[PDB]
RNA sequence: GGAAAACUUAAAAGAACUUUGGAAAAAGAGUGAAAAGAGCUUGAAAGAGUAAUAUGUGAACGGAUAAUUUAUAAGAAAAAU
RNA sequence: AUAAACAUACUUUGAAUCGGCCAAGUCUGGUAAGCAGGACUGGCGAUGCGGGAUGAACCGAACGUCGAGAUAAAGUGCCAAA
RNA sequence: AAAAUGAAGACAUUUUAACGAGUAAGGAAACGAAAUGGCGUAAGGACAACAAAAGUAGUAAAGAUUUAAAGUAAUUUAGAU
């Protein structure tokens, strides 16, 4: 057949680098990714290794004209867009294709706000990282580097945040009274025999 | 109308890291994520089904297939290989194969 | 010199041409190129605005060097020229052929100039005194001309 | 019966810089030069001719028909194949007129071989 | 006598050579290729030496899934095997899911655990004397052209015969009809759902 | 001291009159088996022009494997008893 | 003890060659050199193939044209098969 | 390489077994079980419709452009113009 659906990461809580690698080889098996916050990534190491990372990665630069040079995006979506990037194939139909299937949003847009959002397990912060070791999210390295939408994005989340909590307050009351309706069918004489036969199965 | 076949993901051929040998073809089927469960579909049968948009004038049907077997397993994550009556296109890669419920042996 | 190529039918068609015309062959090629395909009203219309500047001609393939002008606006070519010379070589065919169409007993204005076709022909040598008692060649770039004007129908 | 012919390369050896350079032709010519990319049989450009890839000696020189080609000029050349037409085809050659060849084309037919220039130098 | 690769053939009054028999002696031959012997017709009891081995899991009166061909994703019920053939000779109760008696290789099935049984099934007909009879040949080539109707006047001369031979459908059919949900279960396709792996699938 | 340059046709029958053009020429017309039309037997490659087809982000070309399009291309016999 | 009959012993005529280079559980002169010069063996030259990203010599292993398998050096987060 | 067969088939026989990288360099012709096997250019002497009109050719040669076929290859063959 063929994938028209997406499939939505939430960038929460999730490795950088493991995040890449996962979707990375994804991407070349046909599937379609978008990222949402991917700002929330976190890398090793504090504010102050980070800085003199970035600060040697700045210096790449052609010195004849660093408008020919390496382009060093600040913008936490693009941040993860060179590091998927790094991992597929470089000057050939299939990496370009691969990587047009790709998509990082500094929050939830409007279309990817009420989509059923997937998780990478290897990538989890959990599992692959000593708690105490001190981590960096994409989003405030981003800020001291020069990005100047940390705090527009910072409101949207916000007013995301408060319109699912209404959401999902009508919804749980509206569940809790199918539950509770389906108790009575259940317990019905009427549908006994439909009843036994889902006992039977431990459905019930 | 049903649903009879598990979608299979063309990764791309038996190679090696500057090789590359187009007679055997690897996929990743839907739900196999060991070798232990390989050995249902040793065997079964698997078509590529693509669409050419033929003219008004020409005969040649608008879909068309190429048929292959499952004969091995392929390293301990349930990756499989499939040798076809003719080479899978590369230009397929990424795209989704059918991996039949026959020849059953149920 | 035949021609390149033989018209549909004889019967309404009419033909000139011009053989080791004293004319560049870039700057006839170019000019040539553009009258392709347009109504025999309209190009003696376009080859008399080239003549008094009016209107360009796209040099496409030979532009190296050819300045840029503000009439090359919409022909996917920067570089343009109004080679006078030329135009005026293919203005006296046209003319010629369009005599023969009408001695045939064709509509003058139903034909098109569907076929034209420039080729290169043999130069002749002049010598240029170079410094340290050298000589150079100072040759002549000629060509031949061939025109052809068919009836417009549809199909 | 037709024996399966099995070509083991269906392409052309052709000539090293050959597609580069006009005027070194396609006919094949062994490199034999002290640093060739070819001779040396790197990757990618190692196709040279060599004894495997002769065909099979049982379907060796044999026409697609399953018959082996065999030239004849006249009518009489024809009566040195009559005892082995289904192994041997006619062949008329290319400067056997038309009136000649109708006559070979005629007997071919009261003699039941094969020809394959049956359609040549046909009238108008 | 002639020698064997001597064949002769009539000329058009073309010039012929002085060894070369004139017409008047010579008679044609009509063209040979035809050297295969046919298959043999043996008792209508006795099975051919070509039969297939059935899975212990296909017994009579089993319902089986139909993978490929067709009928894919229909269930039909398993009356008995074509000695003949090999081939199933199953009935998907036309009354129930308009699969009609035919034959299928037991490759393209699957034998579920659910069982319908049914003796007394009234199989006298219904072998390869029968599936012959009502199969749907081609016009063959020297038969005239016939084009479109000829396939259309086959099938309404087979159909009474294939219509009178689905008596057999009268006794399945009242025992499907008296186990709960099982007229829905062969009535309905067969799916794969979200979640069913073939692997994990045991029916 | 010291070159280059052979060939129309069987026969010049080497167009001959009309229209356009200052003229050269062109288009008809005509000769001839055939323009082979005098830069004349045939007429290659390099270089161009026209037509048809197809492709495209800092070289191009080659090879193995398939897909698409086009082309080539295999037959008139015939079962059981 | 083991191996050896397409074994063994050769005879005649003749080609090219005697600028070499590298490695090291080696040595000499030198502070040292991708330096200069030697003993033993293996290679490059004359040599492609798989690996070390790339490389005359390193590791595996030497090549008629193909199909199927088990391997060697070495590897299994993605580029990249595991 | 060894066995078997051997006046003529034919594909330079039949079978079995081992082997096949390579610069400089060598392997002239002939040699029936052949002491390497072949392609091409030009000229000379023969042979080429076996029954007293005996290779092809104005019913279109050589040459040129291409389309296909045979050969591992050098190249050969045929169609169309």
């Amino acid at each position: 057949s063929t994938n028209n659906k997406v499939t939505v990461i939430d960038c929460h809580g999730h490795v950088l680098g493991r995040v890449a690698s996962v979707v990375a080889k994804h991407l070349l098996l046909g599937q379609k990714f978008v990222l949402v916050r991917c700002e929330d990534l976190q890398v090793c190491g504090t504010l102050k290794m980070r800085l003199v990372q970035w600060e040697l990665y700045q210096r790449k630069r052609v010195n004849t004209n660093p408008t020919r040079g390496a382009f060093h995006h600040r913008s936490p979506a693009d941040m993860v867009r060179k590091a998927v990037r790094g991992m597929l194939p470089k000057n050939n139909y299939r990496g370009k294709l691969a990587l047009k299937n790709l998509k990082c949003f500094e929050g939830c847009p409007a279309p990817y706000d009420k989509m059923k959002k997937s998780s990478i397990p290897e990538a989890a912060a959990i599992y692959s990282f000593n708690p105490t070791r001190k981590r960096t999210l994409l989003g405030e390295l981003g800020t001291a580097v020069g990005w100047k939408y940390a705090d527009v994005v910072a409101k949207n989340e916000a007013e995301r945040k408060e319109r699912a909590a209404k959401w999902y307050a009508a919804k749980q009351l509206k569940q809790k009274a199918v539950a509770e309706a389906k108790e009575k069918i259940l317990a019905d004489e009427k549908y006994k025999a439909k009843v036994a036969i889902l006992k039977k199965f431990g459905y019930a | 109308k049903c649903r009879l076949h598990v979608n299979a993901v063309f990764m791309g051929f038996q190679r090696a890291q500057r090789n590359q040998y187009p007679n055997v073809a690897l996929l990743q089927i839907s739900g196999v994520n060991t070798k232990e469960d390989t050995p249902f579909y040793i065997g079964k049968r698997v078509a590529y089904v693509y669409k050419v948009n033929v003219k008004k004038g020409s005969n040649k049907p608008a879909i068309r297939a190429i048929f292959g077997k499952i004969v091995a397993p392929h390293g301990n994550h349930g990756v499989v290989k499939a040798r076809f009556l003719h080479n899978l296109p590369p230009k397929a890669m990424g795209q989704n194969l059918k991996v039949f419920l026959y020849p059953s042996n149920i | 010199v035949k021609y390149c190529a033989k018209p549909v039918n004889v019967a309404k068609a009419a033909q000139a041409r011009g053989d080791n015309l004293k004319v560049h062959f870039k700057n006839t090629y170019e000019t040539a190129d553009a009258i392709r395909g347009m109504k025999v009203a309209r190009a003696q219309e376009f080859l008399k605005n080239v003549i008094i500047k009016k209107e360009i001609v796209p040099f496409r393939k030979h532009n190296g060097g050819v300045g840029r002008k503000a009439q090359c606006k919409g022909l996917n070519c920067a570089f343009g020229r109004w080679p006078v010379k030329s135009a005026q070589f293919i203005l006296k065919l046209l003319k010629n052929a369009v005599d023969n169409a009408k001695a045939k007993g064709l509509n003058t204005a139903l034909l098109t100039v569907s076929h034209i076709a420039v080729q290169e022909a043999r130069s002749s040598r002049r010598r240029l005194y170079r410094a340290h008692g050298s000589i150079n060649s100072f040759s002549s770039s000629p060509c031949h001309i061939e025109l052809i004007l068919t009836e417009k129908e549809k199909k | 019966i037709k024996p399966k012919i099995v070509k083991k390369y269906t392409g052309h050896f052709k000539r090293f810089d050959s597609n580069r350079f006009l005027r070194v032709k396609a006919s094949w010519r062994v490199p034999r030069g002290i640093d060739n990319r070819l001779r040396r049989k790197f990757k990618g450009t190692n196709l040279l001719p060599k004894i495997g890839y002769g065909s099979a000696k049982a379907t060796r020189n044999m026409l697609p028909c399953g018959l082996y080609k065999f030239p004849v000029r006249n009518t009489t050349d024809l009566e040195m194949i009559m005892m082995q037409n289904r192994k041997y085809a006619a062949e008329i050659s290319h400067a056997v007129s038309a009136k000649k060849r109708q006559e070979i084309i005629q007997r071919a037919k009261i003699l039941n071989i094969r020809v394959l220039n049956a359609d040549a130098r046909i009238k108008k | 006598s002639a020698p064997q690769w001597f064949v002769p053939v009539k000329a058009g009054d073309a010039k012929v050579p002085a060894y070369y028999p004139t017409d008047d002696m010579i008679q044609e031959q009509k063209k040979k290729l035809r050297t295969r012997k046919g298959a043999k017709i043996t008792a209508l009891d006795k099975p051919a030496w070509n039969l297939e081995k059935l899975r212990k899991s296909i017994v009579p009166g089993a319902i089986l899934i139909i993978v490929a061909g067709k009928y894919a994703g229909k269930k039909v019920v398993f009356l008995k095997q074509c000695i003949k053939s090999g081939a199933l000779i199953v009935t998907g109760p036309f009354k129930i899911n308009g699969v009609p008696l035919m034959r299928i290789n037991q490759r393209y099935v699957i034998a579920t655990s659910q069982k319908v049984d049914v003796s007394k099934v009234d199989t006298t007909g219904v072998d390869v004397k029968f599936f012959k009879k009502i199969a749907i040949k081609k016009a063959a080539f020297g038969k005239t052209v016939e084009e479109d109707f000829a396939k259309k006047q086959y099938e309404a001369k087979k159909a009474l015969i294939v219509e009178k031979q689905k008596q057999v459908d009268e006794s399945i059919v009242a025992e499907i009809k008296k186990v709960p949900y099982l007229k829905e279960y062969m009535a309905s396709y067969f799916t794969l759902k979200n979640g069913d792996h073939p692997h994990l699938l045991k029916f």
